[PDB]
DNA sequence: CTGCATCCGTGAGTCGAGGGTGTTCAATAATTAGCACTAAAAGTTCCG
DNA sequence: CGGAACTTTTAGTGCTAATTATTGTCAAAACCATTGTCACGGATGCAG
RNA sequence: CUCGA
């Protein structure tokens, strides 16, 4: 309901269908502290 | 009718199963076209599921089953 | 990035800026000095100077306050660091997570 | 020491010259010139008329010491800095974070709903299907004019046809698009 | 409009615009993914910023 | 709006059309409209109700 | 038939909407909240009417 | 080489409402923002 | 729905004239706030 | 800056 971008269109569409399903996708506000973090001298990464 | 769950809690003594058990039967009911076993009173899949859990005919147990009857169905069917 | 740093044209004479595009700036133009300094051959200490702001410019962005005196670019208050942007109660450990 | 014989060093090549001048004048230029510029961009400025100090110093005639000399190049700089800052946009005028939360913000927020991204699909199946259910001809130029961004020669050299109908087959496609599309745009 | 190779760039970062260069020569879908001749930008949506 | 930029596009920017930006009375509020006040630059023409 | 004539139903409020808002929230529990939370009791469930 | 005491970096609640500012010399060498002129391609009515 | 006359433009050439950033400096050239918060740890110098 | 909790 607050941060997935292609999260809440997805579950606008499937409660107007009748399916009261979510998928949980990725938050982007925690991409936002990764690129920051990352735009330091500091090296983060998402492993397999 | 539904004010308290708390024989549903005493049948299947976790109270975190149920959840998962309820909305397994409430996901049948609700995408693919079952028949609820209960008589409905125009309530939404919740209170049927609950209403299930209640009388004792579904739980952890007869789900599996029924899934695997099914699966072994669509085998036998599918040629 | 520049969508996490906007600046945005605001109705009116009034403009929207994030506090970061300053010390940025200043970072590139003290670099610039920096590298057309060295190739006139300028004295030592006009360079050593050079190069004492330009660490002063990149430990100011890094994380403004932990120098000798933290700077400022108006209404005498210090800018808002890389480190502050994380820190604090207004931070994306406190705020946006 | 005197500054006569310094400057006649350095011009005469000795590199080692200017640094005691600027030893000792770097603290009063820096204290000039930050009561025109903001404290914050003092040194830059100050550096700044330290080179285009030591690039001139040939032009020196020596009718006068070299303080009046650095005051008048330090106050020129200066007032250059702020000409050139009155060309530039303000630095930290208001803040991002107050700008989200505000009225008339252009790219802080964005008009963008889940509803809003159904209904464009909605409206693009529709409009898909009124591409639809029209004679072949029309259809097939419109969508070698709208889908591909050719120009008139093509289609009038591919469809074995004229431009003037061409031209009255693209308008009636848009007609045709018009008066679907715009009863569900209200 | 940005500034050739400053802090707000269009071949470093990407396109203003959805679907539109920043010189506005390329603006059909038959031309997205493609650079200019000058620029050089790969015109796409305003999310690769 | 989306809506519009899936138009524009599809056949969009022509040039000549206009975005209905208008002041509308905010969700809730139902006011009577007592007083309307303009103020005009110079240099600029005016209409017949200023 | 479109989402379109919905949404300007319920912007019309008609008196076709009204049984539909009694259906949907015939067994829709909601969560209330309080602005200070010390402890858990401060977020329950409850029956809307 | 075992402790004295002097500073330097951390912090100090949450949820809504209204209202929002920056300290200037002269004269130019290039330099790019309007702007006239075509461009028929593209767009818009009209007759069978 | 098929055609030519009618009409309105978004792209390519230029060209002059306000926006750009440059050159000069040569009597001498007395300079920002702070200052009415509290409470921890621990790396530091003396200073014997 | 201020207001209610
Ligand atoms: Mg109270
Ligand atoms: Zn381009």
């Amino acid at each position: 309901k607050s941060d997935d971008v292609n999260g809440r269109t997805k579950m606008y569409k499937n409660i107007v269908d009748g399916n009261h399903q979510m998928e949980p996708g990725m938050p982007e506000s925690f991409n936002v502290l990764l690129k920051e973090i990352r735009s330091l001298g500091i090296n983060i990464e998402l492993e397999d | 009718a539904r004010v308290t769950v708390q024989d549903a809690v005493e049948k299947i003594g976790n109270r975190f199963d149920l959840v998962l058990v309820a909305a397994r039967r409430a996901r049948q009911m609700q995408v693919g076209g079952k028949d609820p076993l209960v008589p409905e009173e125009n309530d939404k899949t919740t209170v049927i599921a609950l209403r299930e859990i209640e009388e004792g005919l579904i739980n952890n147990q007869i789900l599996d089953v029924r899934e695997r009857q099914e699966q072994q169905e669509q085998e036998a069917a599918e040629l | 990035p520049p969508d996490l740093r906007p600046l945005v044209p605001l109705d009116g004479g009034r403009f929207a800026t994030s506090d970061l595009n300053d010390l940025y700036r200043r970072v590139i133009n003290r670099n610039n000095r920096l590298k057309r300094l060295l190739d006139l051959a300028a004295p030592d200490i006009i360079v050593r100077n050079e190069k004492r702001m330009l660490q002063e410019a990149v430990d100011a962005l890094l994380d403004n306050g932990r120098r000798g005196r933290a700077i400022t670019g108006s209404n005498k208050r210090p800018l808002k660091s890389l480190a502050d942007m994380i820190k604090g109660k207004q931070g994306r450990f406190r705020q946006n997570l | 020491l005197t500054d006569q014989v310094l400057v006649e060093r350095v011009q005469k090549g000795d590199q080692k010259a200017f640094n005691l001048l600027v030893v000792r004048y770097q603290h009063k230029v820096a204290s000039l010139v930050s009561r025109y510029v903001p404290s914050g961009d003092v040194p830059d400025v100050v550096q700044e008329a330290f080179i285009k100090a030591y690039r001139a110093l040939d032009s020196f005639r020596g009718d006068s010491a070299f303080y009046t000399w650095l005051y008048r190049i330090a106050v020129n700089t200066a007032k250059n800095y702020l000409v050139a800052q009155g060309r530039r946009p303000p630095s930290s005028d208001v803040d991002a974070i107050e700008a989200e939360n505000f009225e008339s913000g252009g790219a802080l927020k964005e008009i963008s709903n889940p509803e809003n991204l159904m209904l464009s699909e909605e409206l693009r199946q529709i409009v898909f299907r009124t591409i639809e259910s029209l004679p072949e001809d029309l259809r097939m130029a419109i969508t070698l004019r709208e889908l591909d961004g050719l120009s008139y020669e093509e289609i009038a050299a591919i469809m074995d046809c004229p431009v003037g109908t061409v031209r009255s087959r693209i308008f009636r496609a848009r007609e045709a698009i018009d008066n679907k599309v715009q009863p569900l745009i209200r | 409009k940005p500034e050739r190779d400053g802090l707000f760039c269009a071949r470093i970062f990407g396109p203003v615009k959805d679907y539109e260069c920043l010189c506005g020569k390329y603006k059909r879908l038959k031309h997205r993914g493609v650079i200019c001749e000058k620029c050089g930008v790969e015109v796409t949506q305003t999310k690769v910023r | 709006t989306p809506e519009e930029k899936l138009l524009r596009a599809i056949f969009g920017e022509k040039a000549s059309d206009v975005k209905d930006s208008s002041l509308r009375v905010p969700n809730g509020v139902s006011g009577t409209v007592i007083d309307v006040q303009v103020f005009t630059r110079d240099g600029v023409e005016k209409d017949k109700r200023a | 038939t479109t989402i379109k004539a919905a949404k300007k139903m319920v912007e019309r409020e008609e008196a076709v909407v009204w049984d539909i808002l009694d259906e949907v929230i015939r067994e829709h529990p909601v969560l209330l909240n309080r602005a200070p939370t010390l402890h858990r009791l401060g977020i329950q469930a409850f029956e809307p009417v």
